[PDB]
């Protein structure tokens, strides 16, 4: 069996443990008081779906980012290569391909990077904004006070 | 070979038990907003508080069980082979058994070439950015803080004792200056420090103190 199917294999059997370790009784237990054992449980299976869900995206992605499965299946190959071996200019390409693929993910890496820091710079504009329109009407705010202390002096 | 064993696995693992145990986190806080959501926070604080904290030093436990678990089989069995076979793995040639043509070694130099010159570019408005971003934020907090002391001033009491009719003139003519200096501030680029606004509060911070001298 691959590798990379070894690998995800046992990542799924990490993540579905690690639920079964923490399972409702566990959780309530915890809270010895409560008698709405359906709000307990909802909870509870709101916190592992959350968890479960989030976690196989995010293993998905970083498989991804990291371009394991490749990885993974050229050590096989260099295994089976070995075996085939046992029973009976190129350097130079590799690397160019490695820093090819490397740019490449940099390329895509800095419009992201790029993307958000141009949305970060708007979020700014408009919190200063917003800071500047309030500005301007405790500004009038304070103009009716110091009118309205001019005003008690007539008294 | 020995990058992909020894280097290649790391910053995997590092990352699935990082984003494992942030995520942890991010649950047991669902979990206490949650709480809120029921009759029972009101009556049951401490309860609550210490119950799930002590579910969160359990589900901490598990996780780092089972992801060591996982970190050593993947570095020990998935990024591991046969020692044995350490002499009859190849001198490095998955990639030499093909030939590669001068053409085409040429044209991978073109194309490394030009990712590069993409690259460059694109740098260059990361750089432009990071600095527009960093003015920005400058700019955001300083305002902020004078917001801060203008709601301070409108939170002032009259502590009342017979008022001068030269500190509220001076008062009402600051005033009017800021709102023409806050207005400068909106329409125009950012600096790092919006003087005049700074100083008009700074003015109308001392007729309130003169005001409530004591």
């Amino acid at each position: 069996t691959s590798r990379k199917e070894q690998l995800d294999a046992f990542l799924s059997r990490t993540l579905s443990e690690t639920i079964a370790h923490i399972p409702l009784e566990k959780f309530a237990q915890c809270f010895p008081s409560m008698k709405k054992g359906k709000v307990i449980a909802v909870i509870h299976q709101q916190l592992i779906e959350f968890f479960e869900k989030s976690c196989k995206q995010e293993y998905a992605n970083l498989i991804k980012e990291r371009d394991l499965n490749k990885k993974l299946d050229m050590l096989d190959e260099c295994i089976h290569d070995a075996e085939f071996r046992k029973l009976h200019k190129a350097h130079l390409y590799s690397h160019k391909r490695e820093l090819l693929d490397k740019l490449n993910q940099d390329l895509l890496d800095i419009d992201k990077e790029n993307e958000g820091l141009s949305t970060q710079i708007a979020a700014e504009e408009k919190a200063t904004e917003d800071c500047i329109s309030r500005m301007q009407s405790l500004i009038q705010k304070l103009e009716k006070t110091v009118y309205g202390m001019n005003e008690k002096n007539l008294a | 070979l020995v990058e992909l064993l020894e280097f290649t696995p790391l910053s995997f693992i590092d990352d699935v038990i990082n984003i494992t145990n942030q995520l942890l986190y991010k649950g047991v806080n669902g979990v206490d907003k949650a709480f809120s959501q029921t009759r029972f926070a009101k009556k049951a604080p401490q309860e609550i508080e210490e119950g799930l904290h002590k579910f969160e030093v359990l589900f901490e436990s598990v996780v780092d069980r089972y992801y060591d678990g996982f970190e050593v089989y993947t570095l020990r069995n998935i990024f591991s082979y046969p020692p044995e076979l350490k002499g009859y793995m190849r001198t490095f040639g998955k990639d030499v058994d093909y030939s590669i043509t001068t053409e085409q070694d040429a044209a991978m130099d073109q194309a490394i070439q030009e990712a590069a010159e993409k690259l460059v570019v694109k740098m260059q408005l990361r750089r432009d950015l990071r600095m527009r971003l960093s003015r920005k934020r400058e700019k955001k907090t300083e305002i902020e803080k004078h917001l801060e002391r203008i709601s301070f001033l409108n939170k002032v009491p009259e502590n009342w004792q017979v008022t001068l009719p030269e500190t509220t003139d001076f008062l009402l003519d600051q005033l009017g200056n800021l709102q023409h200096a806050v207005k400068r501030v909106v329409e125009a680029s950012p600096t790092v420090h919006s003087r005049e606004v700074d100083e008009r509060i700074t003015y109308l911070e001392k007729g309130y103190e003169r005001l409530s001298n004591p």
